[PDB]
């Protein structure tokens, strides 16, 4: 994630969940990588609940 | 490339019992000598097999 | 047996939410643990008594 | 990107190998990322390959099972201990004797 940090220009963590600064320390398992495009202000429709 | 098989004999399956089958690990921990309860898939006892 | 409960968390080991969750909610996610653990043996001392 | 948590072995952790296995020592260890500090002792445990890691009657880790080195390596099981006074009163004397 240390690349990923400055591979591209995202916001950074504006969501609730794993420590962000501490994500080198994550062995996490069967990640799902699902890729979309929206429209406007429909990011904060994707949230939990 | 197949080929059909036209000698099959009709016959309604059969049903027999399971007594103490269907039984695995549902999880990969080391436990000894002691009793645990989970909550997994498991195949009932005297169930009806075919 | 009352060490492996969770009390409405994530899990039951207090290092792992300590270097899994932020430190403003994991704060208190300790303290849920702390009093739940407290009511417990709060109950075990009564019973004792 | 979703980060759940399962029993099964992670394939994927941060670069942070370093440092080597140390016996008989109550040292702290962050094994598989699971926080732990005690002693680094053997047992006559017979572990089948599936299995990485046994867990107590308290759900407790007990046993790891470490890569690329393949034993048992028991997990935190340090010994404690307490700590007693024995003093008369203070208008008798003051000497004390420690109690463990
Ligand atoms: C199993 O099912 C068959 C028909 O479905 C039935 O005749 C038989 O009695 C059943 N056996 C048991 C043990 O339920």
């Amino acid at each position: 994630y240390s690349v990923l940090y400055n591979l591209a220009p995202f916001f950074t963590f504006k969501c609730y969940g794993v420590s962000p600064t501490k994500l080198n320390d994550l062995c996490f398992t069967n990640v799902y990588a699902d890729s979309f495009v929206i429209r406007g202000d429909e990011v904060r429709q994707i949230a939990p609940g | 490339q197949c080929v059909n098989l036209t000698t099959r004999t009709q016959l309604p399956p059969a049903y027999t019992n399971s007594f103490t089958r269907g039984v695995y690990y549902p999880d990969k921990v080391f436990r000894s000598s002691v009793l645990h309860s989970t909550q997994d898939l498991f195949l009932p006892f005297f169930s009806n097999v075919t | 047996k009352q060490l492996s409960s969770k009390f409405g968390a994530i899990s039951s080991v207090l290092n792992d939410i300590f270097s899994r969750l932020d430190p403003p909610e994991a704060e208190v996610q300790i303290d849920r643990l702390i009093t739940g653990r407290l009511q417990s043996l709060q109950t075990y001392v009564t019973q004792q008594l | 990107l979703s980060f759940e948590l399962l029993h099964a072995p992670a394939t994927v952790c941060g670069p942070k190998k370093s440092t080597n296995l140390v016996k008989n020592k109550c040292v702290n260890f962050n094994f598989n990322g699971l926080k732990g500090t005690g002693v680094l002792t053997e047992s006559n445990k017979k572990f089948l390959p599936f299995q990485q890691f046994g867990r107590d009657i308290a759900d407790t880790t007990d046993a790891v099972r470490d890569p690329q080195t393949l034993e048992i390596l028991d997990i935190t099981p340090c010994s404690f201990g307490g700590v007693s006074v024995i003093t008369p009163g203070t208008n008798t004397s003051n000497q004390v004797a420690v109690l463990y």
